[PDB]
């Protein structure tokens, strides 16, 4: 039984320089046997830490990352489970429903994780699974004047997933949990 | 190296955001003179940040908006900063990056509503469609750089008709003029949303719902998808288009007929089947039968 962190659109050093002192102090290696991080971290110094909470860290290109290297979308297999990766700025609307959704049929994936919007979003549509786990920073974004830092861990056991979200609410890291399960 | 300067403006960013507002301006205008000075490999990656500075402090211009009179003065200053700054990075020949620094220099713009924010949030605009037409010409660069430019004009609601035309024609063009047939067709349906979920000044805040825009738009698509010259690749394009035209009959785009919902899963029915067993070709049935079984036809 395996559990992934999910995170992005750090934004460093564009707009954050860091991520929220407390969320540092949850992140540490052993834990995580898996990372899937949708965002443009930016820099090759946040691949690294990245790099150190787990060994198996699943990247893709965004909007604003500086290596062109990184896949535009990934599709990553954990366990029972059919995950799709990208970035988001590719999906318009931004972060239309349907237009992820149509995205979903194409990748053939159970869940589909995402971001840029910057806005936390795990709900059901149509038997599948979508997650955006926000900016772990809550680094700048024009569309919303009011950004709440946060990642997501989800806990995957078999054919059943429940995923952790993370936010920075005032000073307390508020959680939150969800779960969902293949149809 | 050209780039160790990175973490340091960082940490100079986060600060400056603490200092008060009429203070930052003057900070961030010797942050740039100083890394300003520092060459040409190295602003690349120094003043970036200052130029998201520049968008953050004009929003904190605002948010201090009613205890200041001249904050609509300090808004369109400080967006001439960063029109400035970006300028900066073009001279040190640079394209791609300063194309996505004039596109959220717009959405900023937009969002904020300072006076002549509209004219400014033109200019950053058309600023990015010039890189995008001179500096770049790699195809995989340009199918990105049209789909961020037409993602980006989707959100934006503060042109009037008269600017919103415009750059609406403009994204079609550049759209159907791409490099490859492939590209040309996906970013050519994309524009498709311009003109559903575009917004203009002028329906007082509503969509412009130009059903009939977004069918000739998709119309287009599909001509072009007729002569992708290839097997699997045409096919894939179809069932594209036809996902593309689900996305607007679902929306009660009146246009969008089941008959033409119809037509396209009928050619890709009679198409499908003449592929070689791939990883490809399987998943491109899968695709479609996804979307047939979002129909309920499956």
């Amino acid at each position: 039984m395996m559990l992934v962190l999910v995170l992005g659109d750090l934004h460093i050093p564009h707009r954050c320089n860091s991520l929220p002192a407390k969320f540092k102090k949850l992140l540490v290696p052993g834990k995580i046997q898996h990372i899937l991080c949708t965002g443009n971290l930016c820099t090759k110094e946040s691949y690294d830490y990245l790099k150190t909470l787990a060994g198996d860290v699943h990247i893709v290109r965004g909007d604003f990352d500086e290596n062109l290297n990184y896949p535009e979308q990934k599709v990553v297999t954990v366990g029972q489970f059919k995950i799709g990766l990208i970035h988001g700025h590719q999906v318009i609307p931004w972060g239309d429903m349907a237009s992820l959704a149509l995205l979903q049929r194409q990748f053939d994936v159970d869940i589909l994780i995402s971001g840029h919007t910057h806005k936390f979003e795990a709900f059901e549509h149509e038997n599948k699974f979508y997650i955006n786990p926000g900016s772990a920073t809550g680094a700048y974004n024009a569309l919303e004047t009011n950004i709440i830092p946060s990642f997501v861990l989800m806990d995957i056991q078999a054919s059943t997933v429940v995923t952790y979200v993370y936010q920075l609410i005032g000073d307390d890291v508020k959680v939150e949990r969800i779960e969902y399960k293949k149809p | 190296d050209f780039a160790d300067e990175q973490s340091l403006v960082g940490r100079f960013i986060h600060l400056l955001r603490s200092e008060d507002p009429d203070q930052q301006y003057l900070i961030l205008n010797t942050a740039r003179k100083h890394f300003g000075a520092g060459g040409n490999q190295r602003i690349r990656f120094t003043l970036p940040p200052l130029v998201f500075a520049a968008y953050q402090l004009a929003f904190r211009y605002k948010e201090n908006s009613k205890v200041d009179d001249k904050w609509e003065k300090k808004c369109q200053k400080i967006f001439s900063f960063a029109h400035q700054t970006i300028s900066a990075l073009i001279k040190a020949e640079l394209a791609e990056l300063p194309l996505r620094l004039f596109l959220q220099g717009a959405l900023a713009a937009g969002e904020i509503g300072f006076e002549n924010h509209e004219t400014v949030a033109y200019e950053f605009m058309s600023q990015a469609f010039s890189l995008y037409e001179d500096e770049i010409s790699d195809s995989k660069a340009q199918l990105a750089a049209i789909t961020l430019i037409i993602g980006t004009f989707e959100r934006m609601k503060c042109f009037s008709e008269e600017n919103h035309e415009p750059l609406r024609t403009q994204c079609a063009l550049a759209a159907s003029k791409l490099l490859k047939k492939p590209d040309q067709g996906r970013a050519v349906s994309t524009c498709a949303h311009l003109f559903w979920s575009g917004r203009n000044t002028d329906k007082n805040g509503e969509e412009l719902h130009g059903g009939k825009r977004v069918m000739e738009c998709l119309k287009k698509a599909l001509k072009i998808a007729n002569q992708c010259m290839d097997p699997s690749l045409q096919v894939q394009l179809f069932i594209e288009i036809l996902n593309r035209y689900i996305y607007f009959y679902e929306k009660e785009n009146d246009a969008v007929t089941i008959q033409v919902l119809n037509q396209l899963i009928q050619k890709i029915r009679e198409d499908l089947p003449n592929l070689e067993s791939s990883e490809e070709t399987e998943q491109i049935n899968k695709h479609f039968h996804n979307t047939l079984e979002h129909l309920r036809l499956r």
